[PDB]
């Protein structure tokens, strides 16, 4: 059934599970029209597909081209995010192919159902969690990919660089979780946090900077202040 | 009109025939019912006195034979059997009908409700839903499964509607995953009426007993059933007009005669407002709508 804090640890079990949002496929600008009305402008999107256990991203990048002249865009993009995890699953050996899908919002439920009728050995799930992937679009070389793109795309990324190297899954989750939830709660600090050394560098095969074990201690700790701090500021505590 | 004779009423119990029902007491001199319609399936149910559970009962057409009941003790139940010997048949129901032992079929002249709820309820459809081909009866009762209810458990005693399942690979076409999910009338026009009911008559046929044996029994796969027949079609954008108007009249005889008391068990609230509020066919169901708003405006 649902994903949650107490069933936490299936997540990195050798079960080949996913997590699909879709929260950043259908985006737009809202702006005003000449005559004073108002309107949408779509921009490229993607579907952030994410293996919790090895940190295998499958960054399917959707096109603005692929809204043009559809209705009901918000409805569509759910099933647009189905037919493109559907085509990933099939495209994938069958021993690569999850045995487990968790969608990060239930509107996905139907459409990714109807989508894997022919996989009745896949479970699709809910989730309890409140995860950030939605700033997804605030890592800057996931952003740049999607930005840049003049056609549908799919771009594969390790979204744990090379930490499993030196912790666990579950360690390197609950770090993504946490500079995700930093980057979704105040964008402006958590990068000024993570670029603030100038000795510290990105390499170019990876999306985050290379700290030592000691300065991701650190790193941690200012993400955590940074979170507990937005949070004083918007509830006045 | 054609009668059912009883060889004796032994245990308390409250009898109905189609809409109708009375209460017989324990040994009562009753004998049975006459002046039954003919033209019309008709049904004959049991509630006993002393275990209100189990409600059953007996599906029949007196076109096809010269049935009567008898109790049997030993399986604690009364039976529908037919007489093969029609001149026993004759005089044992003149010798009921002389004594003035059975009750009449309490048809009002105006009254054309048990013809509007089974307009296209024919036996032969009821035998094929129903399996027990030695006997021109079917017998019904409140725990009966359907084949469905079977699948998600003694396949002799079951329930064969059509199976009616939204995310199945029948009711979705590859490529059309979207489309066919959010307007069903593919899986309406193509896979159930042309594929497997080949007409309107017979998916309102399937509809009209579905409902019939929920109201009578409390049968709940059949509930289950009739809900989805109706929600197949009010999720289709396209329907042919005359289906529309038909299945507007079905639903409002049958939301006319359900006792007011079931409501809360028979209905389910989100297919009704579903149906009647969000659906492609939310504006074509004038007579059900009204009735339903009049009647039932909490389920609302
Ligand atoms: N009709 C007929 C045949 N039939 C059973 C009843 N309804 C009977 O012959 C008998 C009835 C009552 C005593 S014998």
């Amino acid at each position: 059934g649902a994903m949650n804090s107490s069933n936490y640890a299936e997540l990195f079990n050798n079960d080949i599970k996913l997590f699909v949002d879709d929260t950043n496929v259908y985006r737009v600008t809202v702006h005003k029209t000449f005559e004073g009305n108002v309107a949408t402008k779509a921009i490229n999107g993607c579907i952030f597909t994410l293996n919790p256990k090895t940190g295998h991203l499958f960054l399917k990048i959707i096109h603005t081209s692929v809204w043009a002249g559809q209705k009901r865009l918000s409805q569509l993009a759910k099933w647009k995010t189905a037919e493109e995890v559907s085509a990933l699953v099939r495209s994938l050996p069958k021993e690569e192919q999850p045995k487990q899908i968790i969608v990060t919002r239930k509107a996905m439920l139907d459409p990714l159902e109807v989508h894997m009728l022919d996989f009745p050995n896949i479970a699709i799930r809910p989730t309890e969690l409140r995860l950030p992937f939605s700033a997804a679009m605030s890592i800057d070389k996931l952003s740049d990919v999607v930005m840049k793109a003049t056609e549908p795309q799919m771009v594969l990324f390790n979204i744990y660089d090379d930490w499993l190297d030196r912790i666990s899954s579950y360690t390197a989750f609950s770090r993504l979780t946490l500079l995700l939830r930093a980057l979704k709660t105040n964008e402006e600090s958590a990068k000024m946090i993570l670029l603030s050394d100038p000795t510290i560098t990105i390499k170019s095969y990876h999306l985050w900077p290379s700290f030592t074990d000691e300065q991701w201690i650190t790193i941690e700790s200012q993400m955590r202040d940074l979170i507990l701090t937005e949070y004083g500021r918007k509830y006045n505590v | 009109m054609n009668t059912v004779p009883f060889t004796s009423a032994p245990i308390e119990v409250t009898i109905g025939i189609d809409q109708y029902s009375f209460n017989v007491k324990e040994n009562q001199p009753f004998h049975g019912i006459k002046d039954i319609p003919i033209g019309h399936v008709h049904v004959i149910h049991f509630q006993h006195a002393d275990n209100s559970s189990m409600r059953y009962g007996y599906w029949f057409d007196c076109r096809m034979g010269n049935f009567y009941i008898q109790y049997d003790p030993k399986d604690g139940l009364y039976k529908m059997m037919e007489e093969r010997d029609g001149a026993k048949f004759e005089n044992i129901v003149h010798n009921f009908k002389e004594r003035q032992m059975m009750v009449s079929y309490p048809k009002i002249d105006e009254d054309d409700t048990w013809y509007n709820l089974t307009e296209f309820v024919q036996m032969d459809k009821i035998r094929k839903i129903v399996r027990k081909d030695e006997n021109q009866f079917s017998y019904v009762d409140s725990s009966m499964t359907t084949v469905q209810e079977n699948e998600l458990s003694d396949p002799a005693h079951s329930l064969n509607y059509t199976v009616i399942n939204f995310k199945s690979r029948e009711a979705i076409r590859p490529g059309h995953e979207m489309e066919d999910f959010l307007d069903k009338s593919y899986y309406l026009n193509t896979v159930m009426l042309q594929g497997i009911f080949k007409n309107s008559s017979n998916y309102f046929g399937e509809l009209q007993f579905a409902f019939l044996n929920a109201m009578f029994f409390g049968n709940y796969g059949s509930s289950l059933q009739w809900h989805a027949m109706i929600e197949l079609i009010c999720s289709s954008a396209t329907v042919p007009k005359h289906m529309l108007d038909k299945l507007d009249e079905i639903l409002y005889y049958q939301i006319k005669t359900l006792p007011e008391q079931y409501s809360d068990i028979l209905l389910n609230e989100r297919v009704w407002n579903i149906c009647l509020y969000s659906s492609f066919q939310k504006n074509s169901l004038h007579n059900t709508e009204k009735i339903m708003e009049n009647k039932y405006p909490e389920l609302l």
